RNA sequence: UGCGAAAGCAGUUGAAGACAAGUGGCUUGUCGUUCGUUAAAAUGGCCU
C-alpha cells in the first residue's frame, strides 16, 4: 500500500501487514430510567 | 407559548424539574441537565383541575415540594415515583409561593396566610397573617443561617418581615405589577422583577434603597444567579438570555445587559430559551426540541462573543436516509 | 428463498440472494427476522459464507 | 357529506344531546372524529384541514 | 524496524460439520435485540442490527 | 384551541387518531404527509411530521402492543398497494408492508385496515394483526410485525366496513372476534383466535346501504387496553 | 437481494463513420420546403431580436419569411431596379436594402407601406446595406463605386463617413463585435481593408492578404474574423494580423458564410459555408474549424444562414440558390367540489420534518423476448425473436442470450418443418453480416445435428439448406479475398 | 381453477385454494370425507386431505397432493370404496 | 490426471466388503464403505 507497509493475505483471509446525593441519584436514576 | 407551565433547576444545576400539561392533567417530570454523567416516567396529578402552583428543590434523598392550588404541599420523591409526604393547611386556598431554609418550609396562601411547616416533623407549626400586606404571590427567606427569621413578601410591593414579631419591618416600592421573581443576592441585597415588565430592580435590604435597576431588553420570564453576586443570567419573553455581568459594581443607575444569547436553528427558525442556569463560567441553557421534550446545553459565558446565536441541528426537510439502504433506494 | 405458506401450499419467493442458501431460520420471538447463510458457489477453490439476516416486514438485507 | 353533520347521543337512554352542537360550532365538513382514550376529549377533522378540540367536562 | 501483525479479520466459520442440516449458524440475536452475535475465525465481530456497524 | 391550529394541514384530514398513553394526536390525509401534535388545552404543538412522497394517506393508526406496552408503531395506509409501519423513537425508521404472501388479487388497495390484538391460544403470546378489507368479501388478516399473512375470512356480499370485538375467557386469555357486515346488512362474526371460523350470523333490522359498523363500552380499536387483564 | 439485470443489446466493435452528435444534430433539420423565386436568391438576413422571421432578397423584391408558417408573411416590392442587399437592423425595428441603382431605402420591419427614408447613395450599384452590431443610427453601404459610406440615418443627406481605399469592387462589410469603431470590408481584389472610424478613415489600419477576391467576411469574436472568397475560407487574429486557419473543402468559390454561437446544440459555435456548387457545410470553430456535417443542393448554392441564437422556437437552416429557388431546412421542438375533496395531492413536502421516499422508479417498458427469457420461456424467447417487426440487433441479442445463458438445444427441442422454417429463413439473412455470423453458425450447426431425420422427410427446407449452402459459400468467397487482400497489403509495409 | 369449501350452516366460505390452472370439471370425495379430488381441463387430479386428528378437530383441510395422469382432459370423475375395492 | 499456449503432447477406467433385485450358491446393479492409482428425469423453475 503506498505509504510505505505491505499488506499480505493468509490463505485463510487474515489480511496481516508488515510495517515500520447527586452521584447516587445520577446512577440510580439512569438505572431506574433505562 | 411554551408548553412548559412551571420548571426549576436544582442547586448546582444538574437536574429540571418541569411541569406540563398532558391532555388535561399535569405532569411533574426531571430531566438531567447533561446526559453525559431519557427520564421517561412522570409524576401525574390524578385530577383534572389540580394543577402545581410553584415548585422548589429540597437538598440527602432528593424531593421536590410542589404548591398545588388546593391548600397542599406536595413532597415527591424522584428517584421514586410517589408523593412521599402531603403537607396541608386547613383550608381550600391556592398556595401562591414556598420555600424553604435547611428543614423549615414557609409558604403563602391566597388568603394573605402565612403557613410554617416542618420537613423534620411533618407538621404545621405556625399559622398567621399581618396587616397592609394582601395581596402576596412571593415569599423568600432572607438567609441567617438556622435562623429562619425575616422573610421578605411581595405583592406588587416588597415587604421585609420579622417573624418573631409577625410584623413588617421594611417597605420597598416595589413595582406597578404583580413581582414574579423576588430573590436574594448577597446578604444585603435582593433582585426583584415584576409581570411583564423588563426592568429588574436590586434593593438593599438593609435600607430599602434601590442600588441599582437592570434593564433587560424584553419582559423577564426567569432568572438565575450564580452563587457569589458575580453575574446574572435573566431569560425573557422572547426566548432570548441576557447576562449582566457584575451588575453590583459603578450603566450607573440602570445597566443594560451585557451578554445576549439567543438559540436558531440550522434554517432560520428561532427556538426560544426558557430557564437557564448560570454558576461560575459555566451556564446551562434549556429549550423544546420536540413540543414538550426539553434540551439543553453548557456554555462558557465568559468566552463567547456579547452576540451570541447558538446554533441547533433540527430536523426541517432532511431525507429519511434509512440505515438498510443506500441513497439510490 | 422460498416461504411455503402451508395453509394453502403457496410460495413467496425472494429470488436472487448473491449465493445458495445452506441455512434459513426463523429468528425472532414474533418471528420477524430471517438469518440465512448464502454460500456463493462460484468460485469453487474456497468455501465463502456470507452471513444475511433480513427483517421479514419488506424482507430487506438488515445486516449482511 | 353536509356540513355539521355531528351528533353525540348519550346511551344506554338512546336520547341526543341537545345542547351541542348547536348552530355556531365550527364542526365543519366532518370528516374524521377522535376520541381520547383518557381526557375525555373529542377532536373532530373537517375538510378544510382544521382539527378542532373539545374536552367533555365529566371526565 | 519492520514487523509484522495481524490486523484484518477473516471468514465467519460457521459449524464445519456433516451430519448438521439446518442449525449450522452459530450467530445469535441479543435478548434485547440489538446487537448481532457472530463468531469469526479471528474474533467475535458484535454488529448492531440498527446501524449495521460493528460495535465491539 | 385547534389541535392543528399549530402547524395547518394542505388537505382534508382523512384519519385521526390518539395515542393510547403519550398526550399524542395523530393527524393525516390525502397531502401524504401524518403529524404528531402533543396536545394539551392552550399549545397544542407539534412533535414530528413525516411526509410520505407518493403516498396519501387514508388511515393512520397507532398500534401498541400488549406484551411489554414498549412498540408505539403507527401503521398508515391509502389507494396504494403497499400499507408503511413507523417505529416510533423519537431519521425515522419506517417499513413498507407490501406482500400479500399468495393473496394479491383479493387486495387491490390497502385503504380500510384496522389493527388489533390478537392470541396464539396455546401460548399466551399475543401480537398485532393488521386487517385489511379487500374486494370480494375478503378481510386478509397479517401479521403487523413480520406481514406475514396469517388467514381470511369472506363474507357474502358486498363488504362495506368491520371492527374487533374481544372478549375475556380466563386468566390470561381473551378471544377476538371480526365483525363484518355486508351493504345489504348481514353481519358476519367470526372467531380468529383459532381459524377465521364463522360463530354467528345475524342480520340487521333495517338498513339497506350499510356504511360502518362499530362496537364501545369495551375495548375497541379505538380505546384500545394497554394491559392484557384490562380487556 | 437484487433486482433482475436487464438483458443487454449486443453491441459489436464499432463500425467506421459513426454517426457524431454534431451530425446527429445537425441531421435533424429536415422537411425541405422548396420555394421557386423569380430570380437568384441573392442575400437572406434574419431579425435579430425576435428571431423568428427573415427577409430575402430575391430580384426587385424582398420578402419576409415567417419562422413558423414558412410562408411569406410580407413582400417589398417597390424597388426599380434589382434589389441586392436587406438586412434587420440591431433592434430588428427596420430594414435596409441596397438597389442596384445606388439607392438604400430603407422601411420598417412588418410594414412594407411606409419607406422610412432612401438614401441616395453612388450612382453605381449598391451591393451591401447592413446597419451596425452596436451602434443603431449608422448604416454602413459598399457599393460599385470602390468606397463604402457610414451614413448617419438622422442626417441622411451626406455620408458621415467615406471609407475608400480599394481598388476594386467592394462586395462585403462586417463590424467587429465588442469595438464599434472598427469595420473590416472585403473586396474583389482581396485585400480584406478594416478601419478605424475615429482616423481619417481613408486608409485602412492594417489589411489582410486573402489572396482570391473574397466574397464574405463576418466577424466571429471580438478577435478573430472569417473571410471566404475562392475555394477557401481563411480566419485572422485581429489583434495579431495574422491568418490562423484556412480551410479548402470544396469545388468552387465559397460564395457566404455566418456563424451561430451558444443555441441549443451539441456544437457550442457553428460557421456555416455556402459554396457555388451545391454544398453548404458546416464547420466547428473549436475544434479548429473541422468540417461536421452538409448539405447538398440541386444547384449552385449563393447565400444562406440559419436562425439566430435566441431563437427559441422552430429552427431554420434556409439557403437561396442561383438556379432561383430557396430552401428551407427546419428542426421543430373536473369540479371544485372534487378538488376541494381531493385537495392535497400536490404537495411534495414543504413544511415537514421528515420527508420519506420509496417509491420505485418505474423503468422502461420489457419486451416479450425478455420476459420470457425471464420467465424460463426459451422456446417462446426464440418464436418472439422470429417475429417480422424485430430489430436485427434484438434477434441477435436474444439469440446470444439463449446461447450464453442456457441450451440452443432447449430453445430447439420440440420443434419440426413449420417452426423451424423462422430460425432458417433468418439465418439466410444472418449470415451475410459479421456480427452474426458466428451464432448463426453455431444454431444452424446445432438445428441440423438435431433435425436431420426432418431433413429426409421434408423437402420444403432441404431448399432452404441448399440455399444456405450458397449464402455460406458466397461469404466464404469473401472471407478468402478479404485475406488475400490482408495479405497484398501486408506486403506492402 | 380455485377449489373452495363451504360451511353449509352460515352458507360461507372456510377455506379457498388456488390449486389448478383451469377449470375444474369434476370433483368427488371418498365415504368419510377424509379426502377430495378434483380434475378438470389442466388434466391433474388434485388430492385434498383432511386425515389427521388436527384436521378433523379443526375442520381444515390441507392441500396434500397432485397427479398427472391423463392425454388431454378430465370430464369425469367418480369414487368406490368397499371392503375389497377402493 | 500431468505438462502446457489459447493448439496440443503422455497416462487411463483396479481391489476388498456390505446391501438390493433376479433365478445357500450363481448373475446383475448399487454404496451419506474401505484401500490403491499423478487420475437425465417426483409436472418439478426466480416476489411485490
Amino acid at each position: 500500500n503506498y505509504d510505505t507497509d505491505f499488506i499480505f493475505l493468509d490463505i485463510e483471509s487474515t489480511l496481516g501487514v508488515v510495517g515500520t446525593n447527586s452521584d447516587i441519584f445520577a446512577e440510580q436514576l439512569h438505572k431506574l430510567s433505562s | 407559548d411554551s408548553p412548559v407551565l412551571q420548571s426549576a433547576y436544582d442547586p448546582s444545576g444538574q437536574y429540571l424539574c418541569y411541569v406540563t400539561v398532558a391532555l388535561d392533567k399535569q405532569r411533574v417530570g426531571v430531566q438531567p441537565t447533561q446526559r453525559a454523567t431519557w427520564n421517561e416516567n412522570f409524576l401525574y396529578l390524578e385530577d383534572s383541575k389540580l394543577k402545581v402552583t410553584c415548585l422548589k428543590w429540597v437538598n440527602d434523598t432528593v424531593a421536590i415540594i410542589l404548591g398545588m392550588n388546593n391548600g397542599e404541599i406536595w413532597l415527591y420523591s424522584v428517584l421514586a415515583n410517589e408523593v412521599t409526604y402531603k403537607f396541608t393547611t386547613g383550608n381550600s386556598y391556592e398556595i401562591k409561593d414556598i420555600d424553604l431554609m435547611g428543614n423549615q418550609l414557609w409558604c403563602i396562601d391566597s388568603s394573605d396566610a402565612f403557613y410554617q411547616f416542618d420537613l423534620l416533623q411533618f407538621k404545621l407549626l405556625q399559622h398567621f397573617r399581618i396587616n397592609n400586606c394582601v395581596q402576596l404571590n412571593k415569599l423568600t427567606i432572607v438567609p441567617a443561617g438556622d435562623s429562619v427569621a425575616q422573610l421578605l413578601v411581595a405583592s406588587h410591593s416588597i415587604s421585609l418581615i420579622d417573624i418573631e414579631e409577625k410584623k413588617v419591618v421594611m417597605t420597598f416600592p416595589g413595582h406597578v405589577s404583580p413581582v414574579s421573581t423576588l430573590q436574594v443576592i448577597t446578604n444585603e441585597f435582593f433582585i426583584s422583577g415584576a409581570e411583564g415588565d423588563r426592568f429588574l430592580n436590586v434593593y438593599d435590604i438593609h435600607s430599602g434603597m434601590t442600588k441599582c435597576v437592570l434593564v433587560a431588553e424584553s419582559d423577564i420570564k426567569e432568572l438565575s444567579h450564580s452563587g457569589q453576586a458575580d453575574s446574572i443570567a435573566v431569560t425573557t419573553e422572547d426566548g432570548s438570555l441576557e447576562i449582566f455581568v457584575d451588575p453590583l459594581v459603578s450603566g450607573n443607575k440602570s445597566k443594560k445587559s451585557s451578554k445576549k444569547i439567543q438559540i436558531v436553528s440550522k434554517d432560520g427558525r428561532k427556538v426560544p430559551i426558557y430557564n437557564a442556569f448560570i454558576n461560575k463560567d459555566l451556564l446551562n441553557v434549556s429549550w423544546l426540541q420536540n413540543a414538550t421534550m426539553p434540551y439543553f446545553k453548557n456554555l462558557q459565558w465568559r468566552e463567547i462573543p456579547n452576540e451570541y446565536t447558538v446554533e441547533i441541528s433540527l430536523n426541517w426537510n432532511n431525507k429519511n436516509k434509512s440505515a438498510d439502504r443506500d441513497l439510490h433506494g | 428463498m422460498s416461504l411455503w405458506q402451508l395453509e394453502t401450499n403457496s410460495q413467496q419467493f425472494l429470488p436472487r440472494l448473491n449465493g445458495i442458501i445452506i441455512d434459513c431460520q426463523v429468528l425472532g420471538p414474533q418471528g420477524n427476522y430471517y438469518s440465512l447463510i448464502l454460500q456463493m458457489t462460484e468460485n469453487n477453490s474456497n468455501s465463502d459464507y456470507q452471513f444475511l439476516l433480513l427483517n421479514a416486514s419488506d424482507l430487506t438485507s438488515k445486516l449482511s | 357529506a353536509v356540513k355539521d353533520a355531528l351528533r353525540l347521543v348519550h346511551l344506554p337512554s338512546c336520547s341526543v344531546f341537545s345542547n351541542w352542537p348547536t348552530s355556531g360550532t365550527p364542526l365543519g365538513k366532518v370528516t374524521s372524529v377522535a376520541f381520547s382514550p383518557s381526557g375525555g376529549l373529542l377532536a373532530v377533522g373537517n375538510e378544510q384541514g382544521k382539527v378542532r378540540l373539545w374536552k367533555l367536562n365529566h371526565y | 524496524q519492520y514487523k509484522l501483525s495481524v490486523v484484518s479479520g477473516g471468514k465467519p466459520a460457521l459449524n464445519n460439520l456433516s451430519s448438521v442440516t439446518g442449525n449450522k449458524n452459530i450467530a445469535r440475536l441479543s435478548q434485547d435485540q440489538r446487537n448481532y452475535i457472530i463468531p469469526f475465525n479471528n474474533q467475535i465481530k458484535v454488529y448492531s442490527v440498527e446501524t449495521r456497524q460493528c460495535v465491539k | 384551541k385547534d389541535a392543528n391550529a399549530s402547524h395547518p394541514s394542505h388537505s382534508a384530514i382523512q384519519s385521526l387518531s390518539f395515542h393510547p398513553s403519550k398526550p399524542l394526536l395523530l393527524t393525516g390525509g390525502y397531502d401524504k404527509t401524518l403529524r404528531i401534535y402533543h396536545i394539551d388545552g392552550k399549545t397544542n404543538h407539534l412533535v414530528t411530521s413525516l411526509h410520505l412522497v407518493g403516498s396519501p394517506i387514508q388511515t393512520c393508526t397507532f398500534y401498541t402492543s400488549l406484551s411489554n406496552q414498549n412498540q408505539q408503531n403507527i401503521f398508515t395506509a391509502g389507494r396504494r398497494r403497499y400499507m408503511h409501519s413507523w417505529d416510533l423513537s423519537l431519521t425515522a425508521k419506517i417499513e413498507k408492508f407490501s406482500r400479500l404472501y399468495g393473496h394479491e388479487s383479493t387486495q387491490r388497495s390497502f385503504e380500510n385496515f384496522k389493527v388489533a390484538h390478537l392470541q396464539n391460544s396455546q401460548t399466551n403470546s399475543v401480537h398485532g394483526i393488521v386487517l385489511l378489507q379487500g374486494n370480494n368479501g375478503w378481510i386478509n388478516i397479517l401479521h403487523s410485525t413480520s406481514g406475514l399473512w396469517l388467514m381470511g375470512c369472506k363474507i357474502e356480499g358486498v363488504i362495506t366496513d368491520f371492527c374487533i370485538d374481544y372478549q375475556p375467557i380466563s386468566r390470561g386469555k381473551f378471544r377476538t372476534i371480526l365483525i363484518a357486515v355486508n351493504a345489504y346488512g348481514e353481519v358476519w362474526e367470526f372467531d380468529l383466535n383459532k381459524n377465521g371460523h364463522v360463530i354467528r350470523r345475524w342480520k340487521d333490522q333495517g338498513g339497506v346501504g350499510i356504511t360502518k359498523i362499530q362496537v364501545g363500552g369495551g375495548t375497541t380499536t379505538t380505546c384500545p387496553a394497554l394491559q392484557i387483564s384490562k380487556i | 437481494s437484487t433486482a433482475r439485470p436487464r438483458i443487454i443489446t449486443s453491441k459489436a466493435p464499432l463500425l467506421p463513420q459513426q454517426t457524431t452528435p454534431e451530425q446527429r444534430y445537425w441531421r435533424q433539420y429536415t422537411s425541405a420546403q422548396l420555394v421557386k423565386e423569380h430570380n437568384s436568391v441573392t442575400h437572406i438576413s434574419f431579425n435579430p431580436q425576435h428571431p423568428h422571421d427573415f427577409a430575402v432578397t430575391s430580384s426587385t423584391r424582398v420578402q419576409i419569411f415567417s419562422s413558423r408558417t414558412r410562408q411569406v408573411i410580407k413582400t417589398f416590392s417597390r424597388f426599380k431596379d434589382v434589389v441586392y442587399s436587406a438586412s434587420f437592423r440591431s433592434d430588428g425595428k427596420l430594414l435596409c436594402a441596397g438597389d442596384a441603382t445606388g439607392l438604400v431605402s430603407v422601411y420598417d420591419s412588418y410594414n412594407p407601406r411606409t419607406i422610412l427614408l432612401s438614401i441616395n447613395a453612388s450612382t453605381h450599384p449598391t451591393h451591401v446595406t447592413k446597419f451596425h452590431t452596436q451602434d443603431n443610427k449608422i448604416l454602413a453601404t459598399a457599393s460599385d463605386d470602390r468606397v463604402t459610406r457610414l451614413w448617419d440615418i438622422s442626417n441622411a443627406y451626406e455620408p458621415q463617413l467615406e471609407l475608400t481605399g480599394a481598388t476594386d469592387y467592394v462586395r462585403t462589410l462586417s463590424f467587429i463585435p465588442a469595438a464599434p469603431h472598427l469595420v473590416a470590408t472585403g473586396s474583389y481584389d482581396g485585400l480584406i481593408r478594416l478601419y478605424d472610424t475615429r482616423s481619417s478613415g481613408s486608409t485602412p489600419i492594417y489589411s489582410l492578404n486573402h489572396d482570391q477576391p473574397v466574397e464574405n467576411v463576418i466577424a466571429v469574436s471580438p478577435t478573430q474574423i472569417v473571410s471566404c472568397g475562392g475555394n477557401n475560407f481563411k480566419v485572422w487574429d485581429l489583434t495579431s494580423n495574422k491568418k490562423l486557419y484556412e480551410r479548402g473543402n470544396f469545388n468552387k468559390a465559397v460564395t457566404c458564410l455566418d456563424y451561430v454561437e451558444n443555441f441549443d446544440s451539441p456544437m457550442q459555435s457553428a460557421l456555416i459555408a455556402s459554396s457555388l456548387d451545391g454544398h453548404v457545410k458546416v464547420f466547428d470553430p473549436l475544434d479548429n474549424f473541422q468540417v461536421k456535417f452538409g448539405w447538398k443542393f440541386s444547384g449552385p448554392v449563393l447565400s444562406c444562414a440559419v436562425s439566430p441564437s435566441t431563437a427559441q422556437g422552430n429552427r431554420h437552416l434556409v439557403a437561396g440558390l442561383s438556379s432561383g429557388l430557396l430552401a428551407i431546412r427546419t428542426k421543430k421542438k373536473k369540479s371544485n367540489n372534487f378538488q376541494r375533496m381531493m385537495r392535497g395531492s400536490e404537495y411534495q413536502g414543504d413544511q415537514e420534518h421528515i420527508i420519506h421516499n420509496d417509491k420505485v422508479r418505474s423503468q422502461r417498458r420489457m419486451r416479450a423476448f425478455e420476459r420470457n427469457i425471464n420467465q424460463f420461456k426459451w422456446s417462446e424467447a426464440l418464436d418472439n425473436a422470429f417475429v417480422p417487426g424485430m430489430a436485427k440487433e434484438l434477434t441477435l441479442t436474444v439469440l446470444q442470450e439463449l446461447r450464453k445463458r442456457g441450451k440452443v438445444r432447449v430453445a430447439l427441442y420440440g420443434r419440426d418443418e413449420s417452426t423451424l422454417e423462422p430460425l432458417l429463413n433468418w439465418c439466410l439473412k444472418g449470415i451475410e453480416d459479421v456480427r452474426s455470423a458466428s451464432i448463426v453458425a453455431d444454431w444452424v450447426a446445432v438445428v441440423l445435428e438435431l433435425y436431420g431425420n426432418t431433413l429426409e422427410s421434408s423437402p420444403v427446407l432441404q431448399e432452404l439448406m441448399i440455399d444456405l449452402k450458397t449464402k455460406v459459400r458466397h461469404e466464404i468467397h469473401k472471407s478468402k479475398e478479404a485475406q488475400r487482400i490482408e495479405g497484398m497489403l501486408q506486403l506492402l509495409t | 381453477g380455485s377449489i373452495k369449501f363451504w360451511d353449509f350452516q352460515f352458507a360461507t366460505l372456510n377455506q379457498s385454494f388456488k390449486a389448478h390452472d383451469a377449470d375444474v370439471l369434476c370433483l368427488t370425495t371418498d365415504t368419510d370425507n377424509n379426502y377430495v379430488f378434483s380434475a378438470g381441463v389442466d388434466r391433474k387430479i388434485f388430492q385434498f386431505s383432511q386425515n389427521t386428528n388436527k384436521s378433523q378437530k379443526n375442520n381444515r383441510w390441507v392441500n396434500s397432493s397432485n397427479r398427472l395422469l391423463h392425454g388431454n382432459d378430465i370430464r369425469a370423475i367418480c369414487a368406490y370404496q368397499s371392503k375389497g375395492a377402493d
